[PDB]
C-alpha cells in the first residue's frame, strides 16, 4: 500500500531523509536512520494501534520487559545522530532505543520494548526530543529561577550559591561546609538536577577539602576570593584526590600573575574554564588563549553570544557584578575598555563554530541569562552558518553536523566535564529519563514538555479549568512531577564520592535521588563530542586581534536574529 | 523565500506499508444496524460477530491499512478490503477469547467462532 | 469580586491583548503572542456580548489579516481555543486558521 511522504510525516513524523526547519532559523535537520517498520507503527488513541490483543501485549507484568513509559515516533536529535525512533523509559532510566510494540503481532520489537499493562505512552510524533541541557555555570541566587531554565529545556544546574548574597551574586561559591549542607537541604524543593560547587581558595588542603567532604561536587576559582596560584594548586590537588571538578574564573587584573602563571600553576591538570573569552571575566585580555590547550576544556557565557549591534553597548553596564565602576575615573574606566573587546567576541562567535570552545553556559543572574542557553546556543548556530556558510562535513543541504555539534555544547560536553556523563547528558540507554519535547516551531526557544526522571516535570499547557488542556492560557506550568514526594524521585543531587561514602545524605536527611561525581580528572579536551579542536591562538597584548594558524579571526554583528520578537512579547 | 517555522521538507517517492507479506483481499459485509471501525492491527478473526466474511481467511491477518487509520463498515454494505499477515511470534491473546495463544490452530479458533456465532463460519 | 482562578488566568489574556492592541495601533507587526491573544480576548468579548458559538467561530477568521502579522506568523497559529462565559454557561470556541 502507497503512501506519499507528505501524509507520513503528517501522521507519524518525518522518516528517513525528510528534513524539518529548526524554529524560524535557517537550519534544516534531516533524518538519517529510522528505528521502526513501515507499517506497524505505534501510535496511540481510540482505534490505534496500541491496544489490549494489539500493539500493546496484555500478557506480560512488569518485570517482564514491559517497560514503565514509551515515547512513540521520537525525532532524536543527540550527538550520536539524528534518527527517528521509540524510547523506553523503565524505572526513571531509558533502556531502549527502537521500536516497542507486541512482540506477538509486531516484527522487529525491541525485546526489552514491551508495551504492557503498565506502559504509559507519550505521542512524540511531530516533535523533536532532545537531551535535558546541563548548566555548569549556575549563580544561585532567585528560587524563581529554577523555572526558567526548565521553560528552555534545561534539566540541571551546577553552581553555588546561598541567595543574593554579594559572594553567591559575584561567584557561584557556596562557602563552607554548613552553608553547602543548608543547600543541600534547600535543594530537596527545587524540581531539577542540582550540583553544588565549593570555595577553592585557601593555602591549605583542609579548609577545602571539609566542603567537599560535606557534598561539594566541584570547586570554583573566583578572582573576587583571590585567585592566587596558591589557590590554584590547592584546589587542584584536592579536586585530583577526591575526583572532581574545578572551574577557574581567572584574574583579570593580573596581579598576581599573567595567563602564564596561571597555566603554570595548573601545570597540566584538567581545569574548567568559565567565560573563556574574558568578557564575563579572565585574565585581560589573553583569556580565550585557554581555549587551546588539550587540559583545558573551555565555556561561554550566553550573554556574549551571538555577536550583535547592541551586544557590546549592553555589556558596559552589567560589568557591575564584579566591581561598580566610575565613568569619569581613569583607571575603571579603562578596566572596562579591556575587559569588553569586540574582536574577542567576533573571534568567540568564530570559535564556537569551529570547534574550539566545547561548551554552553549561562553563569546567571551574574551577567547571564539563566533561560537562554539553548536560545542563544542556536542563535549563534544560524548566525555563524549564514556567515561561515556550510561547514566540511555536512552533505545533502542538511546541517546534521552543525547541529549535532552545537547541541554537545549544552548537553553532553557539560556533563563530560562535571563527571555526570553517565548518568544524563545524552538519550542513551542505562542513563536518566531527562527528556525535553520541543515542536519544531518553537525548538530552541519554548520547551513543549519536560520530563524528569520519567514523569512530566514541566508542561506549554493550556487552561486549568477548559474542558481540553488546549485553550489559552497555554504558558509554562509544573507538572504532577514537582508536587509532593514525587518531586524526591524525579531529581539527583549530585555529590562527591567521599561525601556519599560518609553518609552526608543519610545524616542530612536528603530524600531525593543520589548521584556520584565521577572520571573528571582523567578527561581532557579529546573527550569533548564534536569540539575536540586543539590548536595555538594567539591573542594581541595590543590590537586585541585574535588569530588562529596564521589566519585572523572576526565577524561582523547581526542587526537582526531568529528567535526573536517572533515569539517573545517583550 | 517564503519562512514557516519548523515546516517539513519531505523527500520524493512513497513507502510501502508492511513491505514482503502476502496480501489477500476478501469481501467484507455489515449485517447490523450500527456502523462498525476496524482497527488496523486486530485480529481479523476476532472483530465483531456481526461481520460477515470468509471467517478462516481472517486468521493470522490484519487490515493492510496504514497504522492508526480504520476501515468503515455501514449497515447493509459490502467492501473489497485487503489483508496482510501477522508478525512476530504469530500469537493473539485477548481480544475475543478465540485464539489466546499461537494462531496456527486453525480449525480450534474456527470451532471457538462457530461456538459463540461468528458469521461466516464455515 | 470571588475570583476563582480562571478570572486570575483570564485576566492575563485582557492585559496581553491589551499591549497587543497597543502595539498595533502604532503600526506594528504582530508576532505570534499577541495574535493569539486579540484573537482570544475578541472571542471572549463576542461571548460576553451574547454571540454564539458559531458565530464567534466564523468571526474568529477575520480579526487579523495576513498583513497585520509579521513573516511567517499565520502559519504557526494553526487554530485557537478559548473557554468563555457565553450566556447559557461557559463553552469552548475553536477557530480554524484565524488569520488568512
Ligand atoms: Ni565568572
Ligand atoms: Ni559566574
Amino acid at each position: 500500500m502507497k503512501i506519499n511522504r507528505q501524509q507520513y510525516a503528517e501522521s507519524y513524523g518525518p522518516t528517513v531523509g525528510d528534513q524539518v526547519r529548526l524554529a524560524d532559523t535557517d537550519l534544516w535537520i534531516e533524518v538519517e536512520k529510522d528505528y521502526t517498520t513501515y507499517g506497524d507503527e505505534a501510535n496511540f488513541g481510540g482505534g490505534k494501534v496500541l491496544r489490549e490483543g494489539m500493539g500493546e501485549n496484555g500478557t506480560y507484568t512488569r518485570t517482564e520487559n514491559v517497560l514503565d513509559l514509551l515515547l512513540t515516533n521520537a525525532l532524536i536529535l543527540d550527538y550520536t545522530g539524528i534518527y527517528k525512533a521509540d524510547i523506553g523509559v523503565k524505572d526513571g532510566y531509558i533502556v531502549g532505543i527502537g521500536k516497542g510494540g507486541n512482540p506477538d503481532i509486531m516484527d522487529g520489537v525491541t525485546p526489552n520494548m514491551i508495551v504492557g499493562t503498565a506502559t504509559e505512552v507519550i505521542a512524540a510524533e511531530g516533535k523533536i526530543v532532545t537531551a535535558g541541557g546541563i548548566d555548569t555555570h549556575v549563580h544561585f541566587i532567585n528560587p524563581d529561577q529554577v523555572d526558567v531554565a526548565l521553560a528552555n529545556g534545561i534539566t540541571t544546574l551546577f553552581g553555588g550559591g546561598t541567595g543574593p548574597a554579594e559572594g553567591s551574586k559575584a561567584t557561584t561559591v557556596t562557602p563552607g561546609p554548613w552553608n553547602i549542607e543548608k543547600m543541600l537541604k534547600s535543594t530537596e524543593g527545587l524540581p531539577i538536577n542540582v550540583g553544588i560547587l565549593g570555595k577553592g581558595h585557601g593555602s591549605s588542603i583542609a579548609p577545602i577539602m571539609e566542603q567537599i567532604d560535606a557534598g561539594a561536587a566541584g570547586l570554583k576559582i573566583h578572582e573576587d576570593w583571590g585567585a592566587t596560584p596558591a589557590s590554584i594548586d590547592r584546589s587542584l590537588t584536592v579536586a585530583d584526590e577526591a575526583d572532581v571538578q574545578v572551574a577557574i574564573h581567572s584574574d583579570t587584573l593580573n596581579e598576581a600573575g599573567f595567563l602564564e602563571d596561571t597555566l603554570r600553576a595548573i601545570n597540566g591538570r584538567v581545569i574548567h574554564s568559565f567565560h573563556v573569552e574574558g568578557a564575563g571575566g579572565g585574565h585581560a585580555p589573553d583569556i580565550m588563549a585557554m581555549a587551546g590547550h588539550p587540559n583545558v576544556l573551555p565555556s561561554s557565557t550566553n550573554p556574549t553570544r551571538p555577536f550583535t549591534v547592541n551586544t557590546i553597548d549592553e555589556h558596559l553596564d552589567m560589568l557591575m557584578v564584579c566591581h561598580h565602576l566610575k565613568q569619569n575615573i581613569p583607571e575603571d574606566v579603562a578596566f572596562a575598555d579591556s575587559r569588553i573587546r569586540p574582536e574577542t567576541i567576533a573571534a568567540e562567535d568564530i570559535l564556537h563554530d569551529l570547534g574550539i570552545i566545547s561548551m554552553m553556559s549561562t553563569d546567571a543572574l551574574a551577567m547571564g541569562r539563566a533561560g537562554e542557553m539553548v536560545l542563544r546556543t542556536w542563535q549563534t548556530a544560524d548566525k555563524m552558518k549564514k556567515q561561515r556558510g556550510p561547514l566540511a562535513e555536512e552533505k545533502n543541504g542538511s546541517d546534521n553536523f552543525r547541529a549535532k555539534r552545537y547541541v554537545s555544547k549544552y548537553t553532553i560536553n557539560p556533563a563530560i566535564a562535571q563527571g555526570i556523563a553517565h548518568e544524563v547528558g545524552s538519550i542513551e540507554e542505562g542513563k536518566f529519563a531527562d527528556l525535553v519535547l520541543w515542536e519544531p516551531k518553537f525548538f530552541g526557544v519554548k520547551a513543549d514538555r519536560v520530563i524528569k526522571g520519567g514523569i512530566i516535570a514541566y508542561a506549554q499547557i493550556g487552561d486549568p479549568s477548559a474542558s481540553i488542556p488546549t485553550p489559552q492560557p497555554v504558558m509554562g506550568r509544573r507538572m504532577y512531577g514537582t508536587v509532593g514526594d514525587l518531586i524526591h524521585d524525579t531529581n539527583i543531587t549530585f555529590m562527591s564520592k567521599s561525601s556519599i561514602q560518609q553518609g552526608v545524605p543519610a545524616k542530612l536527611g536528603l530524600k531525593r535521588r543520589i548521584g556520584t561525581v565521577k572520571n573528571c580528572r582523567n578527561i581532557g579536551k579529546k573527550d569533548m563530542k564534536w569540539n575536540d579542536v586543539t590548536t595555538d591562538i594567539d591573542i594581541n597584548p595590543e590590537t586585541y586581534e585574535v588569530k588562529v594558524d596564521g589566519e585572523v579571526l572576526t565577524c561582523e554583528p547581526v542587526k537582526e536574529l531568529p528567535m526573536a520578537q517572533r515569539y517573545f512579547l517583550f | 523565500n517564503y519562512i514557516v517555522p519548523g515546516e517539513y521538507r519531505v523527500a520524493e517517492g512513497e513507502i510501502e506499508i508492511n513491505a514482503g507479506r502476502e496480501k489477500t483481499t476478501i469481501r467484507v459485509s455489515n449485517t447490523g444496524d450500527r456502523p462498525i471501525q476496524v482497527g488496523s492491527h486486530i485480529h481479523f478473526v476476532e472483530v465483531n460477530k456481526e461481520l460477515l466474511f470468509d471467517r478462516a481467511e481472517g486468521i493470522g491477518r490484519r487490515l493492510n491499512i496504514p497504522s492508526g487509520t480504520a476501515a468503515r463498515f455501514e449497515p447493509g454494505e459490502e467492501m473489497e478490503v485487503e489483508l496482510t499477515e501477522l508478525g512476530g511470534n504469530r500469537e493473539v491473546f485477548g481480544i475475543s477469547d478465540l485464539t489466546n495463544g499461537s494462531v496456527d490452530n486453525k480449525e480450534l479458533i474456527l470451532q471457538r467462532a462457530k461456538e459463540l456465532g461468528y458469521k461466516g463460519v464455515e | 469580586m470571588h475570583l476563582n482562578p480562571a478570572e486570575k488566568e483570564k485576566l492575563q489574556i485582557f492585559l496581553a491583548s491589551e499591549l497587543a492592541l497597543k502595539r498595533k495601533a502604532r503600526g506594528l507587526k504582530l508576532n505570534y503572542p499577541e495574535a493569539v491573544a486579540i484573537i482570544t480576548s475578541f472571542i471572549m468579548e463576542g461571548a460576553r456580548d451574547g454571540k454564539t458559538v458559531a458565530m464567534l467561530m466564523e468571526e474568529g477568521k477575520h480579526v487579523l489579516t495576513r498583513d497585520d502579522v509579521m513573516e511567517g506568523v499565520p502559519e504557526m497559529i494553526d487554530d485557537i481555543q478559548a473557554e468563555a462565559t457565553f450566556p447559557d454557561g461557559t463553552k469552548l470556541v475553536t477557530v480554524h486558521n484565524p488569520i488568512s
